């Protein structure tokens, strides 16, 4: 159901400023118009706010190198195309960049992975005998490629060279001893009810 | 089954401290996180505390911090909640709770402690009893109650026919008298009949006085 | 930080009418959200741990749901043990964060309040003082209006009305107020009665009795 009104723009119109009551961008017929006009461009406008982040308020496009998207762990100040209103694609930054509070790696121009596959490695659980076997789950483990063998922590004296003395903890959201749970804010792994 | 019973909090001047303590009856007190929450008298609900079970993991809340001081002994089954330097804001019911293998996060709760940071002093309940009316009706018109006049710190508890009489037992936190005194008063109504056929009496017990005071509820009964 | 907003906070609706609440989150918090449901003067109880998980025991109307910012408790017919205070506390990236509360009362048919009026025992004239107690019980709504014509003279203000909550038995409420005086008071007026005009009775009816009080 692509009704013509809501505020976010779907396929088909071009602009949706709103109802006549909220319609505040003069660029946009009101979506209470008549249906030749409904939700359309209004005649000799470039463009509209509710296109995208690349538009000025006198329906003009922004120029090119004007900021569109902000800076992220992985993606570089988004510059607008000049030509279209919305924010062009942003270049990604470059490989293996410290992503995720450090826990993971730019991959893809995303936030994926690990910092294991940054030294090279690869990620895996750990797991201990007794006591506190809860906090090694939200603890980065790491081990070599398709040796599971080899798993241990970042921050010891295997991995030393690597992280040296860097107890890397997991990030709340990412799951933890094998899927089974979530690791917590208090990191403390948790999930999988019951 | 699964029940927490909490003992301690009452009447705390400004500043100073107080001990709280959970009993766990039935579950293996060694195999669950534990935790505290509390309410204030008219506001929600509010995370205090979590605890490890063998410790090595002790949080607290940043608006409790410096000041609460919690532990915990499993071969007893008990856990602890000291809190030191008390501030006026801390006047409320803190409730024990389990959290679980971290999952269904505080599968049981118990009853909880009122906590009162007043600067005043516990005063000792008075009984009254509020008569039934000794010109009887019959076919089930009638009412008794209990009159609990200048209690204080809150909590007072209500037993009619010692926790036979359940049913038609009203009871409702009270408000201050001119001179900064609460006065609770219980009512319940009874058959017209077993109005004259059973001795209806309320049990009530006030924890912080110590005072447990055991009134029975008589028609006027004018002309002895 | 994470923000969490309870829509609506205050609701009242009648037996079996389908009721929807919504938690409103700052940030996409986890599905590690469990709601609550609390009595007064008792301690709360979970209804739904994580996103639509019910809880063993707990009555199976209720139905929670929701993802990202916005999650939604949805009792599929209300009853009249469903009034409470509803809470949503959320996980894994809480600090046990508890919603503001939406409370839930009940509508039903007005009922006829049974009104007693109760005069004070002798050991309190004793002391000083006396307090006579005017009783309204199992009544809708909350409407209610209390007098104190102590020798016909219509003076008010001694009086201080206290009100129960919603009996989830019945769904019907109680109140009571309390005329404090001193001996002298006593002796001041000579018939004393409580006046209750509750919409539901036809005629303000009123309970009244002698000093003699027998
Ligand atoms: C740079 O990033 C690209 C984009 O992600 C990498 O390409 C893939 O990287 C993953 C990382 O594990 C590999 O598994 C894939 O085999 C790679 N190729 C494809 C087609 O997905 C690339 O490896 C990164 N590094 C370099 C040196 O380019």
């Amino acid at each position: 159901q692509p009704i013509c009104g809501n505020g976010m723009v779907e396929q088909g119109e071009e602009c949706d400023c709103g109802y006549s009551d909220q319609c505040k961008d003069e660029c946009c017929y009101d979506a209470n118009q008549p249906e030749g006009k409904k939700c359309k461009l209004k005649p000799g406008k470039q463009c509209s706010p509710s296109q995208g982040p690349c538009c000025t308020a006198h329906c003009a496009f922004k120029s090119k190198t004007e900021k569109c998207r902000d800076d992220s762990d992985c993606a570089k100040e988004g510059i607008c195309n000049g030509i279209t209103a919305l924010c062009p694609a942003s270049d990604p930054k470059p490989n293996f960049t410290d992503c995720n509070r450090h826990t993971q790696v730019c991959i893809n121009g995303q936030c994926a992975g690990s910092i294991c596959e940054k030294h090279g490695l690869e990620e895996c659980t750990c797991a201990s005998s007794d006591g506190k076997d809860d906090k090694e789950l939200c603890h980065v483990c790491c081990m070599k490629k398709m040796e599971p063998s080899t798993c241990a922590s970042t921050g010891s004296v295997q991995w030393n060279k690597y992280f040296l003395g860097r107890t890397i903890t997991l990030q709340p959201g990412s799951p933890c001893n094998d899927f089974r749970g979530y690791c917590d804010v208090f990191m403390r792994c948790r999930a999988s009810g019951s | 089954q699964v029940q927490l019973v909490e003992s301690g909090g009452g009447l705390v001047k400004p500043g100073g401290s107080l001990r709280l303590s959970c009993a766990a009856s039935g579950f293996t007190f060694s195999d669950y996180y534990m935790s505290w929450i509390r309410q204030a008298p008219g506001k929600g609900l509010e995370w205090v505390s979590y605890i490890s079970s063998s410790g090595s993991t002790i949080y607290y809340a940043d608006s409790v911090k410096g000041r609460f001081t919690i532990s915990r002994d499993n071969a007893k089954n008990s856990l602890y909640l000291q809190m030191n330097s008390l501030r006026a804001e801390d006047t409320a019911v803190y409730y024990c709770a389990r959290d679980f293998y971290d999952s269904k996060i505080f599968d049981y709760w118990g009853q909880g402690t009122l906590v009162t940071v007043s600067s005043a002093s516990t005063k000792g309940p008075s009984v009254f009893p509020l008569a039934p009316s000794s010109k009887s009706t019959s076919g089930g018109t009638a009412a008794l109650g209990c009159l609990v006049k200048d209690y204080f710190p809150e909590p007072v508890t209500v037993s009619w026919n010692s926790g036979a009489l359940t049913s038609g037992v009203h009871t409702f936190p009270a408000v201050l008298q001119s001179s900064g005194l609460y006065s609770l008063s219980s009512v319940v109504t009874v058959p017209s009949s077993s109005l004259g056929t059973q001795t209806y009496i309320c049990n009530v017990n006030h924890k912080p006085s110590n005072t447990k005071v055991d009134k029975k509820v008589e028609p006027k009964s004018c002309d002895k | 930080d994470i923000q969490m907003t309870q829509s609506p906070s205050s609701l009242s609706a009648s037996v079996g009418d389908r009721v929807t609440i919504t938690c409103r989150a700052s940030q996409s918090i986890s599905s590690y959200l469990n709601w609550y449901q609390q009595k007064p003067g008792k301690a709360p109880k979970l209804l739904i741990y994580a996103a639509s998980s019910l809880q063993s025991g707990v009555p199976s109307r209720f139905s929670g749901s929701g993802s990202g910012t916005d999650f939604t408790l949805t009792i599929s017919s209300l009853q009249p043990e469903d009034v409470g205070v509803y809470y949503c506390m959320e996980g894994l990236k809480t600090p046990f964060t508890f919603g503001p509360g939406t409370k839930l009362e009940i509508k039903r048919t007005v009922a006829a309040p049974s009104v007693f009026i109760f005069p004070p025992s002798d050991e309190q004239l004793k002391s000083g003082t006396a307090s006579v107690v005017c009783l309204l019980n199992n009544f809708y709504p909350r409407e209610a209006k209390v007098q104190w014509k102590v020798d016909n003279a219509l003076q008010s203000g001694n009086s201080q009305e206290s009100v129960t909550e919603q009996d989830s038995k019945d769904s019907t409420y109680s109140l009571s107020s309390t005329l404090t005086l001193s001996k002298a008071d006593y002796e001041k007026h000579k018939v004393y009665a409580c006046e209750v005009t509750h919409q539901g009775l036809s005629s303000p009816v009123t309970k009244s009795f002698n000093r003699g009080e027998c």
